[PDB]
C-alpha cells in the first residue's frame, strides 16, 4: 500500500528542515480540519492543561512511525495506540482516558504527508527559481509570503508575482527557439518605455506594499504636480522617437492595464480576497 | 443520408494509393477532390475556407435567417438561438465559439485583402486551395515553422513564404 | 477543415401536409434534420446558406404509399478532420490516461504516449494538469495538437490529437 | 503480489509454518514487513503437541501480542505465578511458566484458572516501571496481552 501511495512520488527521503516542516504542516492541517473537536476536548476537558499541546506531540509522533518506520495504521492502532490517547488523572485521581485520535485520523495523516511530499517538490522549484533570479536586495515581500506559505495556491501566487515583477529577468534566465509570445511583452516594453517613469510616480511600489501589510497609512501616496495626461503627452511630445504610443489616450490605457496588472499581481490582495471569500462568502446557483 | 453530386464509383480490380485521408500528402479522397461539378454539372473548384471566411459566412447566414424570421426587421448566444433543434444549437454554439475565440480576422475587408493577397499572387496561382486555408487558419510566424506545420508547402519552394507571412501578421490585427 | 459543398437530400412527406404551404414546411425540415447532424462520410454540417430560398423541385408519388419523395439540393458549410494535420483547440478535460481538447464539435482524445514526457501530470495542482517546467496545460488552455487518427460511429467522429513534435503543445 | 509469493514459498517450503521467527529466520520475508503483520498473522497451538517443551511452535504464536513482546509477555506470566526463584533472564523457565500457566499438566482445584490470577497484577506499576527503564508507554500493550491470556483470540 505504501509502495503504491508513493509510486508517482520520484524523491521521498525529505531532509530533517523538510522532516519538520512537514510535521508542522501536518499538525496545522489538522488543527485547521479537527478544530470542531479540538474546541470540544478543550472545553470539555478545560481542567487539563495543554491537552492540544499533547495533541500535537502525539501528531508528530504518529508521522515520525509512519514516514521513518514505515508502519502501516492497523499496526499503529493495535501496538502503537498508547501514544494516540492520553490519560490524565482528574481530582478524584480517578484515571480517564482521552482519545485524541482514532483510525480515520490515521488515514489523515497518510492523505497529508503525502501532499505535503508533492508540495515539498513545488516549493523546491520556487526556491531554485528565487535563487536563480539572484536579486541584489531580497524582496521583503518574497521572503514574507515565502515564511508564511502553506498551500501550493499561495506558490503559484509567489511564482506570478515573481515572474511579473521579474519579466525581464526570468526571460533572461529562460535564454540563459520556440517562437512562444510572452504575455508580458507588451508590460516589458512598457518598462523600456519613457512612461514607465510616470507609472513610477503614481505610486512608489516599496510605500505600496508597505502601506498594505500594514493595513494602515504609513506614508501617503503624493501626487505629482502634473496631471497624468498632461504629463503623458509632455513625455510623447519630448519622446516622440521613443514613445512607442501613437496618441496621449493610448498611453494613458496602457499606463492604467500596467496599473491595474501591478495591483493584480501583488500577493497580499490575493491572499486577503481569498481569506475573505473563504470565511464569508456564500454560495448562488 | 445527404449524399454527394458524386455518383457511380462502381466495382473495379485495380486498387490505388492515393485512396486513403492524408492531410500532408494534400490526398482529401474523391469527395474533396480538386475539381468538382455544380448542381449544373458544370467545372467547379473544391472551396476550401479559412476561419474568417468560415466565420464572416456563418454570421452573414445566421444573422440572415434571424431577419428573415422576424419579418425582416449581433449577440452569439442569441444567434445561436435562433436555429432549431437542441443538438443543433449546441453544435453551432461550439463552433461560434472556437470560431471567436481563434478569429485571426474579426473583419470583412481584412479578409477580403487576405483573400486577395493569396489568389491574386503569381506564387499562390498554383498553392492548393487546403495549402491557403491552412496558411490564413494556422497563422504561423516562421518559413520553417510553416513548412514543419505544413508539409506540402516544402515541395514548393517557388513561393515568397516569409514575405507573405510577413504580410499576413500585418493584416492581423494585434 | 472548413469547406462549401453541394449536397443533395431525400425527403419524404406525409399527404396530410399536402397544402399551400408545403415547400417552407420542406425547408424548415430540411433545416432541422440537416443542421448540426454529423455524417461520417462528409463530417459536421454547420449551417446550410440561402435556407429560405432553396430549391425543392416536384415530388415524385410513391407508388402504393402515397408519400410523396422530393430531392433537395443545397449548399452547406461542412467541417471534417484530415490524418496528419495540425489545428488549434482547447482542452476540456485532463485525466491520467490523457486529456480531452475541443476543436470545434469534435472533441478528441490524446493520451500520455502521445504527449512529451516532460509534462508529467500533476494531480495535486488545482485543476490536475499535465505540466512541464516551462509549459503548463489545464482546463481551458489552449493547445496547437495535430490529428493522427479518426474513427467513424454512426452519427459521430472520433480523433486522436497528439502534441509529441515540435511546435505543438502550449500556444 | 507479496501474499502471492509468501503463501507460495511456504508451500514449497513444506505443508504448514512452525513458528513466526520462522518467517525471519526461512528467509520468507523482510524485517519491516514482518514487524507489521507479525501479529496479524497466527498459528494455532495444540497441547497434544505440547508435550514435548522444545515445542519451537510458541504458544504465544496464538495470540494478537507481537514477538517483540513475547519477553513481557513471559515476565507478566512469571509475575502472576508469584514464584522468585526465575530470574528476568531464564527464558526456558519463563516458556515452563506459560506451559503450566495455560495448559496445566494438572487442572487446578478451584475453577479459577492460572490464568486468571493475571487479574490480581496491576498494570500501571508494570507500566510505570517499564517507561522508567526503557522509556516505553506500554499499558495499553500490557492490557492486550493480559486479555490475550485470558482467553486466545476473543472474537472482536
Amino acid at each position: 500500500r505504501f509502495q503504491a501511495y508513493r509510486k508517482s512520488i520520484k524523491n521521498y527521503k525529505l531532509s530533517d528542515v523538510d522532516y519538520s516542516n512537514e510535521r508542522d504542516w501536518i499538525v496545522e492541517q489538522l488543527k485547521l480540519e479537527k478544530r470542531d473537536f479540538l474546541q470540544h476536548l478543550t472545553q470539555a476537558h478545560s481542567s487539563v492543561a495543554h491537552l492540544e499541546e499533547k495533541f500535537e506531540a502525539s501528531v508528530k509522533k504518529i508521522v515520525d512511525f509512519i514516514a521513518i518506520e514505515s508502519f502501516e495504521v492497523p499496526f499503529i492502532w493495535n501496538h502503537r495506540r498508547d501514544y494516540a490517547l492520553h490519560t490524565y488523572n482528574d481530582d478524584s485521581n480517578n484515571t480517564i482516558i482521552v482519545k485524541l485520535l482514532n483510525e480515520d485520523d490515521l488515514w489523515r495523516i497518510v492523505q497529508l504527508d503525502l501532499d505535503y511530499h508533492s508540495i515539498h517538490d513545488k516549493k523546491a522549484a520556487l526556491s531554485s527559481i528565487y535563487k536563480q533570479l539572484d536579486l541584489d536586495v531580497v524582496d521583503p515581500t518574497y521572503e514574507e509570503f515565502f515564511g508564511s506559505a502553506r498551500t501550493l495556491s499561495e506558490l503559484q501566487d509567489i511564482d506570478d508575482y515573481l515572474t511579473f515583477n521579474y519579466s525581464s529577468q526570468v526571460k533572461n534566465l529562460t535564454a540563459v527557439m520556440k517562437r512562444k509570445y510572452s504575455k508580458y511583452a507588451i508590460y516589458d516594453r512598457i518598462r523600456q518605455d519613457a512612461i514607465y517613469p510616470v507609472v513610477q510616480s503614481i505610486a512608489n511600489i516599496s510605500q505600496m506594499r508597505e502601506n498594505l501589510a500594514q493595513s494602515k497609512r504609513l506614508h501617503q501616496v503624493e501626487d505629482p504636480i502634473e496631471s497624468p495626461m498632461d504629463m503623458i503627452a509632455d513625455i510623447m511630445s519630448t519622446e516622440k522617437d521613443k514613445t512607442t504610443f501613437i496618441s496621449s489616450e493610448k498611453a494613458y490605457q496602457a499606463v492604467k492595464q500596467f496599473f491595474s496588472e501591478q495591483l493584480s499581481y501583488e500577493p497580499f490582495i490575493r491572499k486577503t480576497i481569498r481569506t475573505a471569500f473563504q470565511s464569508f462568502g456564500v454560495i448562488n446557483i | 443520408v445527404s449524399t454527394s453530386t458524386v455518383g457511380a464509383r462502381r466495382r473495379r480490380a485495380k486498387q490505388q494509393v492515393d485512396d486513403e485521408e492524408n492531410a500532408t500528402l494534400l490526398r482529401l479522397g474523391p469527395e474533396f477532390a480538386l475539381k468538382q461539378y455544380d448542381h449544373d454539372g458544370n467545372e467547379h473548384d473544391l472551396i476550401a475556407l479559412s476561419l474568417s471566411e468560415s466565420r464572416l459566412l456563418i454570421r452573414e447566414a445566421l444573422k440572415a435567417r434571424s431577419r428573415a424570421r422576424n419579418g425582416g426587421v449581433i449577440d452569439d448566444d442569441e444567434l445561436a438561438k435562433v436555429t432549431s433543434g437542441a443538438v443543433a444549437n449546441g453544435v453551432v454554439k461550439k463552433t461560434l465559439d472556437y470560431l471567436n475565440t481563434f478569429a485571426r480576422f474579426k473583419d470583412e475587408e481584412t479578409c477580403t485583402a487576405v483573400d486577395q493577397l493569396l489568389h491574386n499572387s503569381s506564387d499562390c496561382s498554383v498553392l492548393h486551395p487546403f495549402e491557403i486555408a491552412q496558411l490564413s487558419s494556422l497563422g504561423c510566424e516562421d518559413v520553417d515553422e510553416a513548412i514543419t506545420l505544413i508539409p506540402s508547402l516544402a515541395a514548393k519552394k517557388e513561393v515568397n513564404l516569409q514575405r507573405i507571412l510577413d504580410e499576413l501578421n500585418r493584416l492581423e490585427d494585434p | 477543415m472548413f469547406f462549401l459543398k453541394d449536397l443533395s437530400l431525400i425527403l419524404t412527406l406525409h399527404p396530410s401536409y399536402f397544402g399551400p404551404q408545403m415547400n417552407q414546411y420542406l425547408r424548415e425540415k430540411l433545416l432541422t434534420d440537416v443542421e448540426g447532424t454529423c455524417t461520417g462520410q462528409f463530417g459536421y454540417i454547420v449551417t446550410v446558406l440561402d435556407g429560405m430560398n432553396i430549391d425543392v423541385g416536384k415530388g415524385r408519388i410513391i407508388p402504393g404509399s402515397g408519400s410523396a419523395e422530393f430531392e433537395v439540393k443545397y449548399r452547406a458549410v461542412v467541417w471534417k478532420p484530415f490524418k496528419g494535420e495540425v489545428v488549434d483547440a482547447i482542452v476540456s478535460n485532463v485525466s491520467p490516461i490523457g486529456f480531452f481538447a475541443d476543436v470545434g464539435p469534435l472533441n478528441v482524445f490524446v493520451s500520455t504516449r502521445l504527449i512529451p514526457d516532460n509534462l508529467v501530470y500533476n494531480p495535486s495542482n488545482s485543476p490536475p494538469a499535465y505540466m512541464s517546467n516551462d509549459e503548463l496545460i489545464t482546463k481551458g488552455s489552449k493547445v496547437r495538437l495535430k490529428v493522427v487518427g479518426t474513427r467513424t460511429d454512426v452519427n459521430e467522429i472520433y480523433a486522436i490529437g497528439s502534441i509529441k513534435e515540435d511546435f505543438l503543445g502550449a500556444i | 503480489r507479496k501474499a502471492a509469493g509468501l503463501i507460495q514459498s511456504i508451500q514449497r517450503i513444506g505443508s504448514n509454518l512452525v513458528n513466526r521467527a520462522h518467517l525471519i529466520t526461512e528467509q520468507l520475508t523482510s524485517k519491516t514487513v514482518f514487524l507489521n503483520m507479525a501479529s496479524f498473522v497466527y498459528i494455532v497451538f495444540d497441547p497434544d503437541v505440547e508435550r514435548n517443551p522444545q515445542g519451537e511452535m510458541d504458544l504465544l504464536d496464538s495470540t494478537r501480542i507481537h514477538p517483540e513482546d513475547y519477553s513481557l509477555a513471559r515476565k507478566m506470566a512469571a509475575d502472576a505465578l508469584d514464584i522468585e526463584d526465575i530470574d528476568d533472564d531464564d527464558e526456558s523457565a519463563m516458556r515452563n511458566a506459560i506451559y503450566e500457566m495455560v495448559f496445566p499438566r494438572s487442572p487446578p482445584k478451584d475453577e479459577d484458572d492460572l490464568t486468571f490470577k493475571l487479574d490480581e497484577l496491576i498494570l500501571d506499576d508494570y507500566a510505570t516501571e517499564l517507561e522508567r527503564k526503557h522509556q516505553l508507554k506500554k499499558r495499553s500493550t500490557l492490557q492486550i496481552i493480559k486479555e490475550e491470556l485470558q482467553s486466545r483470540y476473543r472474537e472482536i
